[PDB]
C-alpha cells in the first residue's frame, strides 16, 4: 500500500472519495477567499455553527462539470435526485463563496438536468428512431468539443478557469438550451396516450414551427437553424421513405400506422370503393395533416392512390418497368431531397495479384501456389490485414441571405421532384 | 488499464472487468482509486463490452464448432442453430465486428501514442459502436429466441432491416446480401 | 498490483496467486510468432502429448492485468497448439510400405503439406511490429478455420489420450475419402474453408483419378490399399470362358457407397463395366484392332476452371475422334481467378459431376 | 509427454477458485455498500481478513466506532492544516 | 505450502488503523494501544450465531428503517453468500455487517470537537 499510496498521492488526490483529501493552497487573500470568508463568517455571527464543507479543486470541479456535461450519471458533487441534478450541499472551493459557487453550479446543474432528461431516450418507433439518431449526432458533436476541453485540462499546461470553460461552452450552451426547448415542445409536450400517428404529427408540426421560428431569427440562430434543419431532414427520412415506398411500389408499408393515410385492408382493388376506400387518411381529427407535406399532401395522396391502383390493377407486364433506373437506383425521397438541397445550396483480381506477390515474397520458388488455397489464404490473412475499409450540410450560415425560406427551400428542393414523379 | 480495458473488450476479462456467463462483462467492484462518475463511465463501457462478448459467444456457439456430418442435416436446425443461412448469419456478424475490431485497433494505436488519454476519448470514439451493437444484439437475440430457421430467418432480418439506425440498416443489408447470396446459390442449383 | 494485493488480503492467503512476472511486449510478439510456428517460448511451454503451448503462470504485461493478459495468451496458445498439432497430424510424411492410408490419403496429406507451407509463409509474412491484439485479430479467422478443418479431418489438435472423445475414425480413403470430402464441402459450403476443401479434394482424388484412368483404359487395378471398387483376381484372368469376365475383375458391389466415390456413383457402374470389358478384350483378343490400337486414351481429370473445363472438353472430343480413326487450373496458380470461377458459379457436387463424368462418359 | 497437460488444468482450477473468491468478495462489498458500512476496498479487505481470524463482532464494532471518531478528528485537523 | 504471511492480528489491526486514519503506523501508536486494549477486553457473545437468523434480523432492521428493498437485497445477498461457502464464519461476518450498518435517514450527529479531548 505504501507504493500505491505514493502513487495515489501523486496520481491526483482521493478527494473524489469520501475520505477528506486536505490539499495545500495559498493563504493569499485572493487565493484563500474561501478561508477568509469562513474566517469573516466565524468572526461576524456568534450563532454561526461551521458546517462541514468539502474543499474541491477548481480543476477538479471543472473536470466533474465536464463529466456531468458529458452525460455521466452518479456524480459526487452533482447528485441526481428524482431525475434532477442536485449539488451536494457540503462542497466548497477555495476561490468561490459557497453561495456563488452554488449559484453557478445550479445553472450548470439546470443544463445538466435538461441533458439528463434528453439523455434517457429509447427509440421505439421509426420517427422516434430518427429523433434519437439526430440527438445522437448532436451529442457526438458536443462530446467532441467536450473531449477537446478535457484533453486541454489533462495537459495542465495552461490555466483554465471555470469562467473560461463556461465561455467556451456558451455557444454550445445556447444551442443546448434551444434544443431543450424544442425537444420539450416536440416530445415532452406530447401526451403519453397519444397514438403513434398523433405523436408523430405533433412532433412534425412542432419541428415545422420551430424551423419557422429559427429561420425568422436570422444569422444569430445559424448554428441552431442548421441543427433544426438536420433534425427535420432526419425526421423526414423515414417519412419520405414511406412516401417513396407507397409511390413506387403502390404499397403503403406502415408497421406503426404513423402515416396520415391508412390503407383499409377491407377494400380490394376490384371493390367499387377501391379508388375511394382502399387508402384512408387518418382524418378522424383534422390535426392529422402533415404540415411540411400539407402543401403537397393532396398531390401525394392522389399519386399514392394512382400507384396503388397501377400496382393493384392487374397490369399486363408493362414495359414501363424499364430495367433501367431501378427504384433502388432511384434516389430516395430522402436521398433525392438531400441531393437537391445540397446542390441548390452548394452545400455539402487485385486481391489475387496481392496474394501472388505475397506468396512470391514469402513462398519458396518451387511450391506451386494452389489458387483455391491461395484465395483462401488471401482472404484469411492478406484480405484480413488490408481491411482498412474504414452528409447533407444543411447549415444556412454560409448563404443565409441566399438560403430560401425553410418552406421555400422545401418547395424548391423536395416538392418539385415529388411533383415530377407524381406526374410521371 | 486502457490496454486491459480493450482486452476485456477483446474478450480477455480481468480483475476489474469480470466476464460472467450470466451477467456478461461487468465492473467487478467499486475501487477506491476511481470517482463514482468514473465508475459509471466504466460501467457503461462494460455494458458495451458485455454486448460484444455476448456477440462473440453467440458466434462461437453457432459457428465455432465444426459441422458434424450427422447424416440428417434437417434435424440440426431444431435444437442448435443450423443451416447454411445460420453460417451466413455468423459470418455477417463477424464481418460487422471486423470494423469494430479495426476501430479498437485504432484506439489501441492512439493510446500507445498518448498515455495521458482518458476514458472520455474512448467513449467518444466508441459511441458509434455503442449504438450499433445493441440493436444487432437485439436482432440476434430475437432470432435465437424465436428459433428462426432457414430462409424464414431472412424474413426476420428484413423485419429487422426496417430499423431506424442507419448503420444498423446498412449492416443488416450486408448480412441480408450474404444470406441472399447463399439462397441464390441454392436457387441456382435447383434451377 | 494494488487490486491483486487487496484480493489476496480478502482471500486470506489461501489463493496463492501466481506472482505476476512483468515481461516486455517486445518479446511477447516473439513468443506469439513462435506459437504461430508451434514453438514453445519462455512464457509458453509445449505440452508434448497435446503438442500445445502452456502459458507460464504469473505472466504480467505492462498496461494490462496479468490475468487478462494470461487469458489472451491462453487463447493464443490454443491457436498455436492447433497449428502445431495439425502440422504433426499432417506431418505423416512418407508413403512407406507401412502406409495403409492409400494414395488418395497420401495425396491429401501432400495437399495439406502445401496448405501448411502457405500457412508458414503467412506466419513469416507477419511483421514483428504488429500489436498483440492486432495479431490476434488478424490470425483469429485463420486459426478458427484451421481448428474447423482439423476437427473436420479428425486430425483435431486435442491430444488423443486426454480428450475423452471417442475413437477418431481413420481418415477416409478412396471412395470413403471422396464421400467425406463431398459431405464436408456440403457442410462447409458457407465457410472460408470451402475453396481449400475443394482443392484438397481434387488433390486427393488425383491419385484416385489416375487409378480410374488406368482401370478404364488398361483394366489395370492400381489400388494398393484396396480403396478401389474393382479387384483383379488373377486366377480367373487366365480363364478363357465366362468365368474370366465374371471373376477376373470384380467390382466391389456390396459396399458400392464405400467402394465407389459418392460423386462417381452415377457413373461407377458404367466405369466398372467398361474396365471389365477392356480387361476381357485384352485377355481374350489382345491383337484386335479395337484392342491393339496405339491411340492415346483421353485423360480423365477433375477440372474446376470453366475455361479449362471447356478446353478439356474440346481436347477430349479431338482425342476421341483421333482414337476412333486410329482404331478404324482449379487450384494451381495464385493471381489466376478463372480457375475458381466455376467453383463460385457451380456447386461442388455439380462442378465435380461436370468435370469428372464428361471425360468418363467419353472414354466409356 | 502426458504430464505437461495436467499442470495447465490444475492452474485453471486454482484460477477458477480464486475468481470465485473474488466474486464472493465483490458480493460482500456490494452488501456492505447496501448496508452503508462505510468501508473502502482496502478497509473492506482488511475487515474481511480480520473477520476470517475470529474477531468478536461486538468488540470489533466498538473498536470501529472509536477508530472512526479518532479518524474524524485527525481528518478535521488535516483539513484545517491544509 | 507457505500460507501467505498473514501478519498476526496485532499487525493486521495496526495496518487497519493506519488505513482508516490515513496515517503511517508510527502515527497511530496511541490508537494501536487503544485497539489492543479493546481487543483484549472480553466481548459478550453475539446475539445471533445463525446465518439465516442474522439475515432475517438484518431484513427486519432494514424494514424498520423503511428500507424494504434493501431488506430484500440483503436477504438475497445473504442467500448467495451462504451458497458460495467461501466464508468460514458466516454468522460472525453477518454480525459484523449488522453492527456496521448505518441508517441513512438519521442526520449525522456531528461529533462535537470536544471528543478530541479524550483522544489524547
Amino acid at each position: 500500500p505504501d507504493d500505491r499510496s505514493w502513487l495515489e498521492h501523486h496520481v491526483v488526490h482521493q478527494y473524489w472519495t469520501a475520505r477528506p483529501s486536505q490539499f495545500p493552497h495559498s493563504l493569499h487573500l485572493h487565493s484563500n477567499l474561501a478561508a477568509v470568508w469562513d474566517q469573516h463568517l466565524y468572526s461576524s455571527d456568534p450563532l454561526y455553527v461551521p458546517d462541514d464543507r468539502v474543499l474541491v479543486t477548481e480543476t477538479q470541479v471543472i473536470r466533474e462539470t465536464l463529466w456531468l456535461l458529458s452525460g455521466v450519471k452518479k456524480l459526487f458533487i452533482f447528485q441526481l435526485i428524482d431525475g434532477k441534478v442536485t449539488v451536494r450541499n457540503n462542497i466548497i472551493v477555495t476561490h468561490l463563496t459557497h453561495s456563488c459557487l452554488r449559484s453557478v453550479l445550479e445553472q450548470i446543474a439546470a443544463y445538466g438536468q435538461v441533458v439528463f432528461r434528453l439523455q434517457e431516450t429509447e427509440a421505439p418507433f421509426r420517427t422516434y428512431q430518427a429523433f434519437m439518431w439526430a440527438l445522437y449526432k448532436y451529442f457526438i458533436s458536443f462530446k467532441e468539443e467536450l473531449a477537446e476541453i478535457e484533453k486541454c485540462i489533462i495537459n495542465n499546461d495552461t490555466t483554465i478557469t471555470l469562467a473560461i470553460v463556461v465561455d467556451k461552452l456558451a455557444p454550445r450552451l445556447s444551442q443546448l438550451k434551444v434544443l431543450h426547448k424544442v425537444f420539450s415542445t416536440g416530445v415532452a409536450e406530447v401526451p403519453p396516450d397519444t397514438r403513434n400517428v398523433v405523436r408523430a404529427s405533433h412532433l412534425l408540426n412542432t419541428l415545422y414551427k420551430a424551423i419557422l421560428e429559427y429561420d425568422n431569427v436570422g444569422e444569430a440562430s445559424e448554428q441552431t437553424v442548421s441543427l433544426l434543419f438536420s433534425l427535420w431532414v432526419e425526421t423526414v427520412r423515414p417519412y419520405l421513405q414511406t412516401v417513396d415506398e407507397w409511390i413506387v411500389h403502390g404499397h403503403l408499408w406502415d408497421g406503426a400506422r404513423e402515416f396520415i393515410i391508412q390503407r383499409n385492408k377491407n377494400v380490394p382493388v376490384n371493390h367499387r370503393d377501391f379508388w375511394y376506400a382502399t387508402y384512408t387518411l387518418y382524418s378522424v381529427r383534422q390535426h392529422t395533416m402533415v404540415s411540411f407535406l400539407k402543401p403537397v399532401l393532396k398531390q401525394i395522396i392522389m399519386a399514392g392512390k394512382s400507384m396503388q391502383l397501377l400496382k393493384n390493377l392487374q397490369c399486363a407486364e408493362s414495359t414501363t418497368c424499364q430495367a433501367g433506373a431501378r427504384d433502388a437506383e432511384r434516389k430516395s425521397l430522402y436521398t433525392l431531397f438531400l441531393e437537391s438541397v445540397q446542390s441548390r445550396l452548394r452545400t455539402p483480381k487485385e486481391n489475387l495479384m496481392k496474394m501472388q506477390s505475397i506468396a512470391e515474397s514469402h513462398l519458396e520458388l518451387d511450391d506451386v501456389h494452389d489458387p483455391l488455397l491461395a484465395i483462401n489464404f488471401a482472404r484469411m490473412y492478406l484480405e484480413q490485414s488490408d481491411f482498412h475499409e474504414k452528409d447533407v450540410c444543411v447549415d444556412r450560415s454560409s448563404e443565409s441571405v441566399t438560403c430560401q425560406t425553410f418552406e421555400l427551400t422545401l418547395r424548391s428542393c423536395l416538392y418539385p421532384h415529388i411533383d415530377k414523379q407524381y406526374l410521371d | 488499464m486502457i490496454h486491459e480495458l480493450l482486452l476485456a473488450l477483446s474478450g480477455y476479462p480481468g480483475s476489474i472487468f469480470t466476464w460472467n456467463k450470466r451477467s456478461g462483462l461487468q465492473v467487478s467492484q467499486d475501487f477506491p482509486f476511481l470517482h463514482p462518475s468514473e465508475t459509471s463511465v466504466l460501467n457503461r463501457l462494460c455494458r458495451l463490452g458485455t454486448d460484444y462478448i455476448r456477440f462473440t459467444e453467440f458466434i462461437e456457439q453457432y459457428t465455432g464448432h465444426v459441422q458434424q456430418q450427422d447424416h440428417h442435416p434437417s434435424q440440426q436446425g431444431q435444437g442448435g442453430l443450423h443451416g447454411i443461412y445460420l453460417r451466413a448469419f455468423c459470418t455477417g456478424l463477424d464481418s460487422v465486428l471486423q470494423p469494430y475490431r479495426q476501430a479498437l485497433l485504432d484506439l489501441e494505436q492512439e493510446f500507445l501514442g498518448d498515455p495521458h488519454l482518458s476514458i472520455s476519448h474512448v467513449n467518444y470514439f466508441l459511441d458509434q459502436f455503442q449504438l450499433l451493437f445493441p440493436s444487432v444484439m437485439v436482432v440476434v437475440e430475437q432470432i435465437k429466441s424465436q428459433k428462426i430457421h432457414g430462409c424464414q430467418i431472412l424474413e426476420t432480418v428484413y423485419k429487422h432491416s426496417c430499423g431506424g439506425l442507419p448503420p444498423v440498416r446498412s449492416a443488416l443489408e450486408k448480412i441480408l446480401a450474404v444470406c441472399h447470396g447463399v439462397m441464390y446459390k441454392q436457387l441456382s442449383a435447383w434451377m | 498490483r494494488l487490486h491483486q494485493g487487496e484480493l489476496q488480503l480478502l482471500a486470506g492467503g489461501v489463493l496463492q496467486a501466481p506472482q505476476p512476472v512483468l515481461v516486455k511486449e517486445c518479446e511477447l510478439v516473439k513468443d506469439v510468432l513462435n506459437v504461430l510456428i508451434g514453438v514453445v517460448s519462455a512464457t509458453f511451454s509445449l505440452c508434448q502429448p497435446a503438442q500445445a503451448f502452456v502459458v507460464k503462470r504469473g505472466v504480467h504485461v505492462s498496461g494490462a492485468s496479468p490475468e487478462s493478459i494470461s487469458s489472451l495468451l491462453s487463447e493464443v496458445a490454443e491457436y498455436g497448439t492447433c497449428y502445431t498439432r495439425l502440422s504433426h497430424f499432417s506431418l505423416q510424411p512418407v508413403l512407406d510400405s507401412l502406409y495403409s492410408k492409400g494414395l488418395v490419403f497420401q495425396a491429401f496429406t501432400s495437399g495439406l503439406r502445401r496448405y501448411l507451407q502457405y500457412y508458414r509463409a503467412c506466419v513469416l509474412s507477419t511483421p514483428p511490429t504488429l500489436s498483440l491484439l492486432t495479431i490476434g485479430f488478424l490470425f483469429k479467422k485463420l486459426g478458427r478455420q484451421l481448428r474447423y478443418l482439423a476437427e473436420l479431418c479428425g486430425v483435431g489438435a486435442v491430444l488423443p489420450g486426454t480428450c475423452g472423445g471417442g475413437p477418431r475414425a481413420a481418415f477416409p480413403t478412396g471412395v470413403k475419402l471422396l464421400s467425406y470430402l463431398y459431405q464436408e464441402a456440403l457442410h462447409n459450403c458457407s465457410n472460408e474453408h470451402y475453396p481449400v476443401l475443394l482443392s484438397l479434394l481434387k488433390t486427393s482424388c488425383e491419385p484416385y483419378t489416375r487409378f480410374i484412368h488406368d482401370w478404364v483404359y488398361s483394366g489395370v487395378f492400381r489400388d494398393a490399399y484396396g480403396e478401389f471398387m474393382i479387384q483383379v483376381n488373377h486366377e480367373y484372368l487366365s480363364f478363357r470362358d465366362k468365368l474370366y469376365w465374371t471373376h477376373g475383375y470384380v467390382l466391389i458391389s456390396k459396399e458400392v457407397e464405400d467402394c465407389v466415390p459418392v460423386f462417381l456413383k452415377h457413373i461407377a457402374h458404367d466405369i466398372y463395366v467398361c474396365g471389365k470389358t477392356i480387361n476381357l478384350l485384352k485377355l481374350c483378343c489382345p491383337r484386335h484392332y479395337l484392342c491393339w490400337s496405339d491411340v492415346p486414351v483421353p485423360r480423365i481429370s477433375v477440372i474446376f476452371s470453366l475455361e479449362e473445363l471447356k478446353e478439356i472438353e474440346k481436347d477430349c472430343a479431338v482425342y476421341v475422334g483421333r482414337m476412333e480413326r486410329v482404331a478404324r487450373p482449379q487450384v494451381q496458380s495464385a493471381a489466376d481467378e478463372t480457375a475458381v470461377q466455376l467453383s463460385e458459379l457451380l456447386t461442388l457436387p455439380v462442378l465435380m459431376k461436370r468435370s469428372i463424368t464428361a471425360p468418363l462418359a467419353a472414354h466409356i | 509427454m502426458a504430464s505437461s497437460s495436467g499442470a495447465g488444468a490444475a492452474a485453471a482450477a486454482a484460477a477458477a477458485n480464486l475468481n470465485a473468491v473474488r466474486e464472493t468478495m465483490d458480493v460482500l462489498l456490494e452488501i456492505s455498500r447496501i448496508l452503508n458500512t462505510g468501508l473502502d476496498m482496502e478497509t473492506l479487505s482488511i475487515c474481511v481478513r480480520l473477520c476470517e481470524q475470529g474477531i468478536n463482532p461486538e468488540a470489533l464494532s466498538s473498536v470501529i466506532k472509536e477508530l472512526r471518531k479518532a479518524t474524524e478528528a485527525l481528518k478535521a485537523a488535516e483539513n484545517m492544516t491544509s | 505450502m507457505a500460507t501467505p504471511d498473514q501478519k498476526s492480528p496485532n499487525v493486521l489491526l495496526q495496518n487497519l488503523c493506519c488505513r482508516i486514519l490515513g496515517r503511517s503506523e508510527a502515527d497511530v501508536a496511541q490508537q494501536f494501544q487503544y485497539a489492543v486494549r479493546v481487543i483484549g477486553s472480553n466481548f459478550a457473545p453475539t446475539v445471533e450465531r445463525d446465518e439465516f437468523l442474522v439475515a432475517e434480523k438484518i431484513k427486519k432492521e432494514l424494514i424498520r428503517q423503511r428500507r424494504e428493498a434493501d431488506a430484500a437485497l440483503f436477504s438475497e445477498l445473504h442467500r448467495k453468500l451462504h451458497s458460495q461457502g467461501v466464508l468460514k464464519n458466516k454468522w460472525s461476518i453477518l454480525y459484523l455487517l449488522l453492527s456496521l450498518s448505518e441508517d441513512p435517514r438519521r442526520q449525522p450527529s456531528k461529533v462535537s470537537s470536544y471528543a478530541t479531548l479524550f483522544a489524547q
